[PDB]
RNA sequence: AGAUAGAAAAUAGGUGCCCGUACCGCAAACCGACACAGGUAGUCAAGAUGAGAAUUCUAAGGUGAGCGAGCGAACUCUCGU
RNA sequence: GAGUAGCGAAAGACGGGUGAGAAUCCCGUCCACCGAUUGACUAAGGUUUCCAGAGGAAGGCUCGUCCGCUCUGGGUUAGUCGGGUCCUAAGCUGAGGCCGACAGGCGUAGGCGAUGGAUAACAGGUUGAUAUUCCUGUACCACCUAUAAUCGUUUUAAUCGA
RNA sequence: GCUGUAAGUAAGCUUUGAUCCAGAGAUUUCCGAAUGGGGAAACCCAGCAUGAGUUAUGUCAUGUUAUCGAUAUGUGAAUACAUAGCAUAUCAGAAGGCACACCCGGAGAACUGAAACAUCUUAGUACCCGGAGGAAGAGAAAGAAAAUUCGAUUCCCUUAGUAGCGGCGAGCGAAAUGGGAAGAGCCCAAACCAACAAGCUUGCUUGUUGGGGUUGUAGGACACUCUAGAGUUACAAAGGACGACAUUAGACGAAUCAUCUGGAAAGAUGAAUCAAAGAAGGUAAUAAUCCUGUAGUCGAAAAUGUUGUCUCUCUUGAGUGGAUCCUGAGUACGACGGAGCACGUGAAAUUCCGUCGGAAUCUGGGAGGACCAUCUCCUAAGGCUAAAUACUCUCUAGUGACCGAUAGUGAACCAGUACCGUGAGGGAAAGGUGAAAAGCACCCCGGAAGGGGAGUGAAAUAGAACCUGAAACCGUGUGCUU
C-alpha cells in the first residue's frame, strides 16, 4: 500500500502544461480517493501536496483487427504540490 | 531462489517484501516514462517477491496449525 | 530421434547420400535444419533492421524422418537403442557400443 | 389445512354427473379449530371431529 | 425527560470523501431498418410594425440543405392571370 | 425490366490555394435563408460520434484532397453545481404473523423509492478539446486542534440535549 | 530447450536440469443462496472490536454483524405464580445450484381417435411444483393356489393379444402356473421383570433407565432343565495396522538396402530381414523394417477408490409342559361420495381417500373374485434391508456396409456468437496456397489500387478472395448465314 496505487505517471500535452506549474498527473488505482493519493505521494516522494483532483475514464471501445473489445477503465488523479517536485526523470 | 530464503529470519523477509515493492514501483514508472529497457527485470521482481510470500506464509502455516 | 550437434546422413529430398552436422532442433513440428541441407533462396526487402536486402541462402528444416545417426565406428547410417549405464538412459548404435552425444 | 393429530388433509376426485360427465373436486376433513395441550403451552389448531371422537382434550 | 465540572468569548492554524461532468440533445450522434419532409419535456428569447410569443424585414448568432449542366415539347404536379 | 425509375422540401455566383484528380475540400468578397428560431442552454436517450495530425478501399444516394468514415495520439479536474450522503408521497418490499394442494398470496413494525421538501461560490481569465470543477481575486458552510479575556453549587450554567 | 494462441522485436531464462507432465499444498478481487443495511448483479452506505495514520478530525487495514432452526443461559408481561415476549451464547444445522436423464409422490390438459359427439379415447400423457438416491421404488405372506409352494421382493422370456373389460363401439387388456437372472434376512410394540426412576403415597401408578421376546408346527413369557457365533450392505456401532492387485506421471521395445521415374518415393524393380509386434498415425507419393508407436515387459514421492487379514466392537443357546397372560384400536370393517385395480358400479371381490358409525382378542382374526357352510392357507393394523433392474452431464479406452462442409451438432471456423425482439425468446452465414512461407530481392507504368517483367516453386490461370473450378450470366474474335 501507498505504492500499489500509483500505476504509471502520465507524460502527455496536457499532463506537461500542468507540469510548467507544480501539477503533476498520475493514472492511479481505480479504487482509491483522494485522500489515499495525497498520503501515498507525500510519503513517496516527501512532497507536501495541497490539494488533488480525481476523474473516472469510461472503458474506450478498440476494434483489434476481427475482434472487438474495450480498454480498461482509468482513474486519473491531478496533484498541485506546493511544497516538493514529484520527478519523473 | 528460496533455500536462503528459508534460511532468512521471518523479519526482515517481510521487509523485503517491502523492498521489492519498492523496486517494482520503479521499474514501472520508468517504463511509462520510456527509460527502462530491461523490462524482463519486471518479472524476476514478481517471482522473487511471490516466493517471498509463499515462505511467510507457510512460516506462519505451521505454527497456527501445530499450537 | 536424434541431438542437437552430431552428424547425421539424409535420405530423402533432393539431399542423400550427404553428411552433415545439425544445428537446430524444434521439438515441436518434429524438424532439424541439418548443415546445407535443403539450401533456400529467399527473398528479403531493404528495410530499417536490415538496411538493404537480397536473395539469402539459409538452411531450411526437414522432418526427423528423413535423417539418420552415422555408426561411429563404421560411418554407416544406423538407427539407435538405449542401455541403462548407472540407471543412466545412454545412446546405443545398434549395431556397435556406446555412440557419443557431447556436442 | 392438516390435522394436527393424525394428519387427515384434503383430497381430490371427481364429481360425477348422470351422463358419467366428470369434473375435478376436493374433500376436506372436518377441521374444527380447538384449544389443546401442546408442547406444554394451550395453542389453537385445527384438528378433525374423527380426532375429536374419542381422545383429545381442550 | 436526563447528562455533566465544562470553552464561549473577541483569535490563529488545519481538514473536508464517493458518483456524474467530453460530445449530440426540434437532432446526420435520440425513437422511427436509412446522413428518413414524422415524434422528442423545460429555460432565455432583441429591433421596426402592432394589442400580441400574429405578420413582413432585420439584429445577436447559425445556414445555403451530399448530385449537376442544358432545353424551356407532350403529359402530370404547385402557382398567377 | 435498363443504363430505365430514383438521387429524399431550399440560392448560389466568382477570385485565390491546395492536389494525380475539384460545381462538390480550405480562405476571401458579394448574394441569399432563419431569426418565439435552423440561435443559445439544459434534461431524457445514445455512448467516444468530442479534439489535433494523417489517409481514401469501403460508408457518404454524385464527386471528394472532405466528414458523424478509417489509422495514430489525445481530451471530462467541484466541501459549495446535480445525486450519494438528509426526508418522505404514489408504489414496491416486509422479520414475526394471517391465509394457502406444493408453488406461493397478503400484511404489521421497519425499510426502499423523486417527478417534491432541506442543504454553504460569485466575477473574470484561460486551451485544440474541460471548467459555479482549473487558475486570479474575494467568500461562505461544516468539522478538528491550540488559545480565551473569567461563564461559574456543575442540579441549574458561558450553556450540553432525545 | 523455453518465453501460449499469434504473429511479432525487445528484454530475458535454461544441463547448477528450465519450458513440460502427474500428485499434494498456498494464493484465489468483485458479484451471485449472497447473508451487516440498501440496490437498477458485479455497486453504494454502515455499526462494533482491534490495529495503522494524523497534534487531532477526516482517512485506511483485518475481523465481526442476515433469517429461520436446534440447544443453553439470563430476563420476563396483560397476571398472582407462571407463560408469552425479549436478550445473549453456541452450532462445517438449513438455505441455493443442477443432467433438458433415470425414480417416487402432489396436482393434472387438450388437439386427437371414435370416420360427428357427450360415456369412452388421447392419458394419468404433456406441463407444472415437492422429495430424492446413485440408483430409487418394492420387499420377508392376514400371499399363490387346489399339487402344493416362487415359499420376501424385483426383473427377463412365455403364458397371450389368451382370460377378461368395453356407448360390449373406437378401443383397452392381465395374473397364476412353467422357464430364467439374482438371492438374505431381520429389528421393535405387547405381556412380564430383581430392581431403577419419578409421580402418587408407597397402596399403587407410570416412566424410558434397561432387560424380555417378536411368531401359525401357534410364537413368545410362565413354570421347569439347560451349556459361555456376529458385525459396520439390514441385522449396535466407532476407528489404527499391516499387506495385496489395480489408477492419477512414465520407461524399454525387433527388423532395409540398392537402382529406376520423380520436385520428393513408402511406388516399380532386385536382393534381404523381423514378427508374442503385418493395430494405427505421420513422413515431399502408396512403409512390418524411417519416425511416433504396437505385441510383450517394467514402473510410481504422493493423494486416492478397493480388498486379505490382524485387531477391534458386540453376545445365550435349547427343549418341555401350558393353568393364566400377551401378540400392534378409533384399527379392521360397514354406510355415503369418489378414486384404484386390465376390470367403465357391474353379481364386483381385492384396495385406498374424505364423511359419519364401529369389532374380536386363539375357546380369536383375515384370504381363497357375489358369496356363504366346510375345507385349505395365512396371522394385518410398527420398522430396516444388498443383488439381479433404469439412465449418462462426465472421465478413460475402443468400435462403426455412420456423415464428409446445402452433410454431420444450431455451431469443424473465437456460435448460442453476428443479428432480430421491450422481453420471454428466435437465431445464422462462414473449412481447403504450397512439401517447405520458400509469402514474389530489384526494375518498369501509376498518387495509390492494380499490373508487366525478373526471381521462388514441380506448378504462380498454386500470389494470399490462394486445390480442383461445372452451369446460369457477361464479353472479344471470327467460318457460314440474314
Amino acid at each position: 500500500e501507498a505504492r500499489d496505487i500509483l500505476k504509471r505517471p502520465v507524460i502527455t500535452e496536457k499532463s506537461s502544461e500542468a507540469m510548467a506549474e507544480d501539477k503533476y498527473t498520475f493514472d492511479v488505482d481505480t479504487r482509491v480517493n483522494k485522500t489515499q493519493v495525497k498520503m501515498a505521494v507525500e510519503e513517496i516522494f516527501n512532497v507536501k501536496v495541497a490539494s488533488v483532483n480525481i476523474m473516472n475514464y469510461k472503458p474506450k471501445k478498440k476494434r483489434m483487427g476481427r475482434y472487438q473489445g474495450y480498454t480498461n477503465k482509468r482513474r486519473k488523479a491531478i496533484v498541485t504540490l506546493k511544497e516538493g517536485s514529484i520527478d519523473l526523470f | 531462489k528460496a533455500k536462503e530464503i528459508r534460511d532468512l529470519t521471518t523479519s526482515e523477509i517481510e521487509e523485503q517484501i517491502k523492498s521489492s515493492k519498492e523496486e517494482l514501483f520503479n521499474l514501472r514508472f520508468q517504463l511509462a516514462t520510456g527509460q527502462l529497457e530491461e523490462t524482463a527485470r519486471i518479472r524476476t521482481v514478481r517471482k522473487t517477491i511471490a516466493r517471498l510470500k509463499t515462505v511467510a506464509r507457510e512460516r506462519e502455516i505451521e505454527q497456527s496449525k501445530a499450537n | 530421434h536424434i541431438k542437437k550437434g552430431d552428424n547425421v546422413k539424409v535420405i530423402a529430398g533432393k539431399d542423400k547420400g550427404k553428411e552433415g552436422k545439425v544445428i537446430a532442433t524444434l521439438p515441436k513440428k518434429d524438424r532439424v535444419v541439418v548443415e546445407g541441407v535443403n539450401i533456400m533462396k529467399k527473398h528479403q526487402k531493404p528495410t530499417q533492421l536490415n538496411p538493404e536486402g537480397g536473395i539469402l541462402e539459409t538452411e531450411a528444416a526437414i522432418h526427423v524422418s528423413n535423417v539418420q545417426l552415422l555408426d561411429p565406428k563404421t560411418n554407416e547410417p544406423t538407427r539407435v537403442g538405449y542401455k541403462f549405464v548407472d540407471g543412466k538412459k545412454v545412446r546405443i548404435a545398434k549395431k556397435s557400443g556406446e555412440e557419443i552425444k557431447s556436442n | 389445512k392438516q390435522c394436527f393429530v393424525t394428519g387427515r388433509k384434503a383430497s381430490t376426485g371427481n364429481r360425477r354427473s348422470h351422463a358419467l360427465n366428470s369434473t375435478k373436486r376436493r374433500w376436506n376433513a372436518n377441521l374444527q379449530k380447538v384449544r389443546i395441550l401442546v408442547d406444554g403451552k394451550p395453542k389453537k389448531v385445527w384438528v378433525s371431529a374423527r380426532a375429536l371422537k374419542s381422545g383429545k382434550v381442550t
